[PDB]
């Protein structure tokens, strides 16, 4: 069911020789070689001018760094992955994420839609993209970074019962409306929505709502 | 007062989402008297910028991996060493801790780290790995944020950047390409050429080149050579580096020999030679503007630096006045013009000390506060003069007239001829009083105010000494009323002239203020003109390069940006 060592080298030496000019596939192979043998949990393929990663990544790793490359689409990811580092690439859409993932670094890409989000996600950064609407928001997910984007709504999807949360960022967007699902959260949340063109009546509807005994309300910043 | 840093210290740290300036780095900053040549070496993760900084100072024949046992997760490092080729100046080295979410993310605020290195530096060094390309001009997106990151002037934008931005230096790591036609400077100019067109991909790829061209006055490029072992990490070896740097050390020793003899001293608006405390107020006012939620402006930073050095220039001006008057004022003053002339002379030097140590006193509030404190010093010096004059003329009375206060107490002058012999002795005592030297200004008042208090005894001698006619022939007691009337007149006639002389000085002082401030504001407009002429000669230097290299589309928008300056130079 899993691949073998000789199976990995064959498909990698093949992927090595389809080398675009300047593309440092020769070093990435000697790293993927070095990765598989010691069974190390970390795979670092950053700043190698890579436009397409091979379909066979060592399914034993848990940390993947392929940021600062020309990646267009990403291959299937090992279920054993914890952290995902792929920023400042040309990604268009994401393969379905492993259910064991915890962090997601995808900022500075060309994403417009997102696949399902595992509940094991604790932090992520999705800024500098072109997404409008978003899929399920996990329960333990606390640190969102969606500053630079085209989003117009924020359907904060619920789970079993979400305890204490952390700061979310939605500045510089086109939200233009706050659903009361925001206001339902208690006074331990942080929601930054600066530089978003808001509704006229809703501009002052939240001003007079927060300048009150609004002890049962989340902190809003704009 | 020499300084040679013992290992690069953190200046500002990028921690937990914001910036928190390292106080120990600011403490050693405030101790640097000499001016600074600040060279900022910025770079992404592991961009090989360490072997530059550790060479720009000259640690050894290479430095052993810098210091990785203390990798403070931060945004900027500093290293201040004495400048080798410029004698009195201090060579400051800046560096980024490494951007790109290496061990922690938070690169959210990376665009500030770039802009901060621009404002703080006099020579800007940017380290990338070879063959400036599409993937490189994408990682340099920080230069695209500058148009919205900072501002030149403040409102109660990007055009003025070329006036004060440092010189862009691009160090190409591990490139050394043998691309036969070019020279490294010709490559940086060939790479900076644009693509004519009206598409969104033309503008999105010509935009980062327009920024690096329009914003920076001078541009110089350098390259690296990269030892032949393609797998070796930070190997500590200098003889294995001599076998690994044939034309590499020749590139780095030439790059440092250029930075040493061609990097300008850090300056601000008005020829302000930036030094330790000035740089300290710079970094402090910039990060505190960021963390407070505002954009950093170079005008507000140089005004906040003005509010610091202007009030300090007032104290040095006040203190120089006190030192002068203490060694000049010979109390009690003989006249009043003697004191007022000794004041305006030491007042002139006090204004001179303030002028040379002040800059852009907004509305001259710091100069008028000095003149208000100087007028207070003017007043109490006359009041201490009156106290000094009176306290001596009074002691003269207790020694000249106290013998006569006993001759009358003993009964003399109460006999035939007693009155005319008392007056004759009083005419003599009043003469010895007037003959005593250095009495002061209160000599006339204290004498008369004492005679009008002893007039009861001058009267009691009358009607006691018959001697001759009296009793309706008391001409010499209405004569006494005549003297105590003309005396109380010339005293009031001098209280006028005294109060007149104080208004003469309240104008000769104000005329000295408007005279020295005139020469300062004159040389202020003279410098600004030269600064604008250089700024204009460089905005025309880049418009001609767009007409020369084809693009008349941008030369017209450059003429639009230049004609905006022409109207703002006027008022
Ligand atoms: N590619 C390259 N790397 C170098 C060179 N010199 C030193 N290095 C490596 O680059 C690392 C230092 O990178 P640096 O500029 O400090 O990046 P930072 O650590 O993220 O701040 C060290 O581990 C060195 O081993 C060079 O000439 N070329």
């Amino acid at each position: 069911d899993p691949s073998t060592y000789a199976d990995y080298f064959s498909a990698w030496d093949k992927w090595e020789k389809q080398a675009l000019p300047g593309e440092e596939r020769d070093e990435a192979v000697s790293r993927l070689k070095e990765c598989l043998i010691n069974n190390s949990d970390e795979l670092r393929l950053d700043r190698l001018n890579l436009s397409s990663l091979p379909d066979n990544l060592p399914a034993q790793i848990t940390l993947l760094n392929v940021s600062y490359n020309q990646l267009t689409n990403l291959p299937e990811l090992p279920v054993t992955l914890k952290k995902l580092y792929s920023a400042s690439n040309k990604l268009s859409e994401l393969p379905v994420l492993p259910p064991a993932l915890e962090s997601l670094q995808v900022q500075h890409n060309e994403l417009e839609n997102l696949p399902a989000l595992p509940d094991s996600l604790l932090t992520m950064n999705i800024s500098y993209n072109e997404i409008v609407s978003l899929p399920s928001l996990p329960q333990a997910l606390k640190n969102l970074r969606a500053t630079r984007n085209f989003l117009t709504e924020l359907p904060a999807f619920s789970e079993g019962n979400n305890p204490v949360v952390r700061e979310y960022f939605f500045d510089r967007n086109q939200i233009s409306h706050i659903p009361e699902s925001i206001l339902n959260l208690r006074n331990e949340c942080s929601i930054h929505i600066s530089d978003n063109p808001l509704s006229s009546h809703a501009l002052q509807a939240l001003q007079r709502l927060t300048s009150s005994p609004d002890y049962h309300g989340p902190r809003i910043y704009f | 007062s020499e300084i040679h840093m013992t290992g690069p210290m953190c200046l500002i740290e990028n921690t937990n989402g914001r910036l928190m300036a390292n106080p120990e780095a600011l403490k050693i900053l405030s101790a640097i008297t000499q001016p600074m040549v600040v060279v900022a070496i910025v770079g992404l993760y592991r961009t090989g910028k360490s072997y530059l900084m550790n060479k720009l100072a000259g640690k050894k024949k290479g430095f052993s991996l810098g210091s990785t046992v203390q990798s403070h997760t931060k945004g900027i490092w500093m290293w201040c060493v004495p400048h080798p080729k410029k004698p009195g100046h201090i060579l400051v080295l800046l560096d980024t801790e490494g951007l790109g979410d290496v061990e922690k993310g938070d690169n959210q605020n990376d665009s500030w780290i770039f802009a901060l290195a621009v404002l703080l530096s006099s020579t800007f060094v940017y380290n990338s790995i070879g063959t400036i390309n599409q993937q490189a001009m994408d990682q340099l997106y920080y230069v695209t944020e500058l148009t919205h990151r900072i501002r030149s002037k403040s409102s109660p934008d990007s055009a003025d950047f070329v006036s004060f931005f440092p010189d862009f230096v691009w160090t190409l790591r591990d490139f050394s390409l043998d691309l036969e036609a070019l020279t490294p400077d010709e490559y940086l100019t060939y790479s900076l050429k644009l693509k004519k067109g009206t598409s969104q991909k033309d503008e999105t790829f010509n935009l980062p080149r327009l920024c690096i061209r329009k914003f920076f006055p001078k541009k110089k490029c350098f390259v690296f050579d990269r030892p032949v072992h393609r797998r070796k990490l930070a190997q500590l070896e200098k003889l294995q580096d001599e076998e690994l740097d044939p034309e590499f050390v020749q590139q780095v020793a030439d790059f440092c020999s250029y930075i040493f003899s061609n990097s300008k001293t850090k300056t601000l608006s008005g020829g302000i030679q930036v030094n330790g405390p000035r740089l300290e107020s710079l970094v402090l006012t910039y990060v505190n503007a960021i963390s407070s939620g505002d954009l950093p402006c170079m005008e507000n930073a140089v005004l906040a630096l003005a509010q610091i050095e202007n009030s300090a220039a007032v104290q040095k001006a006040i203190a120089h006045y006190e030192q002068q008057m203490g060694q000049k004022v010979q109390l009690p003053t003989e006249t009043l013009q003697e004191l007022l002339d000794l004041h305006r002379d030491s007042e002139r030097e006090a204004i001179e000390v303030f002028i040379r140590s002040s800059f852009k006193d907004v509305d001259h509030l710091f100069q008028k506060e000095l003149a208000a404190q100087l007028e207070k010093k003017r007043d109490d010096f006359c009041k201490q003069n009156q106290e000094a004059s009176s306290d001596r003329c009074s002691a003269l009375l207790q020694v000249i007239f106290s013998p006569l206060e006993e001759e009358v107490k003993a009964g003399i002058y109460s006999k035939p001829g007693g009155y005319r012999l008392f007056v004759q002795k009083l005419q003599d005592l009043k003469k010895k009083y007037y003959e005593e030297p250095r009495k002061g200004i209160q000599a006339e008042e204290i004498l008369q105010t004492y005679l009008k208090s002893k007039e009861s005894m001058t009267d009691a001698i009358l009607q006691t000494d018959q001697t001759l006619t009296e009793k309706e022939k008391e001409i010499e007691v209405e004569r006494v009323k005549a003297e105590s009337a003309q005396a109380s007149a010339k005293m009031l006639h001098e209280m006028q002239r005294k109060n007149e002389q104080m208004m003469e000085q309240k104008e000769r002082s104000y005329q000295e203020h408007l005279k020295q401030l005139t020469e300062k504001m004159e040389n202020d407009r003279v410098q600004l003109l030269k600064e604008q002429e250089r700024t204009l000669a460089l905005k025309l230097q880049e418009q001609e390069q767009l007409l020369k290299e084809g693009f008349q589309k941008e030369s017209r928008i450059m003429k639009n940006e230049i004609q905006d300056l022409q109207t703002k130079m006027r008022r």
